[PDB]
Protein backbone atom coordinates (compact mmCIF):
# COMPACT_ATOMS: atom_id res chain seq x y z
CA UNK A 1 0.00 0.00 0.00
CA UNK A 2 1.12 3.54 -0.78
CA UNK A 3 1.41 6.48 1.61
CA UNK A 4 -0.63 9.67 1.44
CA UNK A 5 2.18 12.03 2.41
CA UNK A 6 0.91 15.61 2.04
CA UNK A 7 2.14 18.80 3.75
CA UNK A 8 -1.43 19.63 4.82
CA UNK A 9 -1.45 16.76 7.33
CA UNK A 10 -0.29 17.62 10.84
CA UNK A 11 1.74 15.59 13.30
CA UNK A 12 1.11 11.86 12.89
CA UNK A 13 0.98 11.59 9.09
CA UNK A 14 4.03 13.57 7.90
CA UNK A 15 7.00 11.68 6.41
CA UNK A 16 9.77 11.07 8.95
CA UNK A 17 13.15 9.74 7.85
CA UNK A 18 14.40 7.03 10.22
CA UNK A 19 18.03 5.86 10.15
CA UNK A 20 19.00 2.73 12.09
CA UNK A 21 22.74 2.41 12.77
CA UNK A 22 23.56 -1.17 13.75
CA UNK A 23 27.01 -1.61 15.32
CA UNK A 24 29.16 -4.59 16.31
CA UNK A 25 31.03 -4.10 19.59
CA UNK A 26 32.57 -7.58 19.96
CA UNK A 27 36.35 -7.92 20.00
CA UNK A 28 37.32 -8.09 16.33
CA UNK A 29 39.46 -6.16 13.80
CA UNK A 30 37.73 -2.79 13.42
CA UNK A 31 38.22 -0.06 10.82
CA UNK A 32 35.42 2.41 11.67
CA UNK A 33 37.05 3.93 14.76
CA UNK A 34 36.46 7.56 15.68
CA UNK A 35 39.12 9.95 14.28
CA UNK A 36 41.28 10.89 17.32
CA UNK A 37 45.07 10.66 17.16
CA UNK A 38 47.79 8.03 17.24
CA UNK A 39 50.57 8.40 19.80
CA UNK A 40 53.94 6.78 20.48
CA UNK A 41 54.21 3.07 21.26
CA UNK A 42 56.15 2.78 24.51
CA UNK A 43 57.11 -0.60 25.95
CA UNK A 44 58.37 -2.10 29.22
CA UNK A 45 56.63 0.50 31.38
CA UNK A 46 53.33 0.81 33.24
CA UNK A 47 51.25 3.01 30.92
CA UNK A 48 47.70 3.25 29.62
CA UNK A 49 46.64 1.51 26.42
CA UNK B 1 24.91 -42.24 -6.87
CA UNK B 2 24.32 -41.65 -3.16
CA UNK B 3 26.31 -43.19 -0.30
CA UNK B 4 26.12 -43.01 3.50
CA UNK B 5 29.31 -42.29 5.46
CA UNK B 6 30.08 -41.00 8.94
CA UNK B 7 32.33 -38.18 10.15
CA UNK B 8 34.42 -39.39 13.08
CA UNK B 9 36.01 -36.19 14.43
CA UNK B 10 35.47 -33.55 11.73
CA UNK B 11 33.09 -30.63 11.35
CA UNK B 12 34.31 -28.19 14.04
CA UNK B 13 35.19 -24.54 13.43
CA UNK B 14 36.20 -21.46 15.39
CA UNK B 15 33.06 -19.90 16.93
CA UNK B 16 34.60 -16.54 17.88
CA UNK B 17 37.72 -14.52 17.06
CA UNK B 18 39.39 -14.77 20.50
Amino acid sequence: QSYGFRPTYGVGHQPYRVVVLSFELLHAPATVCGPKKSTNLVKNKCVNF
Amino acid sequence: TQSYTNSFTRGVYYPDKV
